């Protein structure tokens, strides 16, 4: 039933591709999303056993970022954050 | 400063990884029939020696998540993770460990 | 549009995990890491769309970037 | 054969960053089992790519055309 809403994840994938994407291909953008999500929850749940935690934190997630390889020595987490959430979110995080 | 002797242990371990290689990429030319050129294990050892560094930093970063300094089979579990395969394969190998 | 669905992510991470709680604004990383990931599907589906001479990005496009997204997504 | 202890051992020990940073004996035996799945797995998928060319011998192109999706498809 909850998933991201169809209207954001065109949003976001349109504002970055630049280029026409068709009606049914959002359709698979969608379902992507959905297993994206999925896999994420197996992952920080094993993260945050594999600490002893029984709760998700900051560093579970900078570690799934890191593991995707979005997070590198020369990419840091907080110029990810500086670059990509909107302005009044990022002073949450900083 | 160990700079020399570090390159000398660099060429070490490539030469040991490239050797271990030969003799893997052999059995498998038996089970298949093909041959296998030269350059071509010499390309799968420097690929394998290049795929240490992920699974060395990765395991680390793994130990460190857990306050932990040394690395252990819960390490190279989680390391294993993306791959199903690999994960059930690495798990079996594991528990066979700790059976003793 | 600028907004975060922050209960949505809870949300869809409690219908994974229930049992396994969040904290803090991990939300807004989960969010980013989302973000990032369309970023990366987008530019693999472009990628296979231009591959297969094609100006625009359908459903085949689509399917063969998702494929290889989600496992560079994995943790 | 395998991977021997001691190679995996300074194999990896030269990778790390932290000079404190050890692998007891299990991971480096677990390792060793990854590593050498990781080599028979390379052989194995550029020997049918070999193969499906009516070739015998495997030559580094092969190599070099399954390595993308070898990686991609492991760890």
């Amino acid at each position: 039933e909850p998933e991201i809403a169809s209207s954001l994840i065109k949003q976001i994938f349109s504002h970055y591709v630049k280029t026409p994407v068709t009606r049914d291909a959002y359709k698979i953008v969608e379902k992507a999303s959905e297993r994206y999500f999925k896999q994420i929850s197996s992952d920080l749940e094993a993260y945050s056993q594999h600490a002893g935690r029984k709760t998700v934190e900051m560093a579970d997630v900078e570690l799934l970022m890191r593991r995707q390889g979005l997070v590198t020595d020369k990419m840091p987490l907080h110029v990810l954050v500086e670059r990509h959430l909107p302005l009044e979110y990022r002073k949450l995080l900083i | 400063a160990g700079g020399e002797q570090r390159e000398l242990l660099i060429q070490r371990l490539r030469a040991a990884v490239h050797y271990t290689t030969g003799a893997l990429a052999q059995d498998v030319a038996e089970d298949k029939g093909v041959l296998f050129s030269k350059q071509t294990v010499a390309a799968i050892s420097e690929i394998t020696f290049r795929q240490a560094e992920n699974f060395a930093r990765d395991l680390e970063m793994f130990a460190r998540h857990a306050k932990r300094s040394t690395i252990t089979s819960e390490d190279v579990k989680l390391l294993a993770r993306r791959s199903n395969s690999l994960l059930k394969y690495i798990t079996q190998k594991s528990d066979e460990l700790a059976s003793s | 549009r600028r907004t975060v669905p922050r209960g949505t992510l809870r949300k869809i991470i409690k219908k994974h995990k229930p049992h396994l709680r969040l904290a803090a604004n991990t939300d807004l990383l989960v969010h980013l890491s989302f973000l990032l990931f369309l970023h990366r599907l987008a530019e693999e589906a472009r990628t296979n769309a231009f591959e297969n001479k094609s100006k625009i990005i359908k459903p085949e496009h689509t399917i063969a970037a998702a494929k290889v997204i989600l496992k560079k997504s994995r943790g | 054969g395998g991977f021997r202890k001691e190679t995996v051992e300074r194999l990896l020990r030269l990778h790390f960053r932290d000079g404190r940073t050890r692998v007891n004996g299990d991971a480096l035996l677990l390792m060793a089992e990854l590593l050498k799945v990781f080599v028979r797995e390379a052989a194995a998928r550029a020997a049918r790519q070999a193969q499906a060319e009516d070739l015998e011998k495997v030559d580094i192109e092969h190599v070099e055309k399954v390595l993308p999706q070898l990686l991609l498809d492991f760890v």
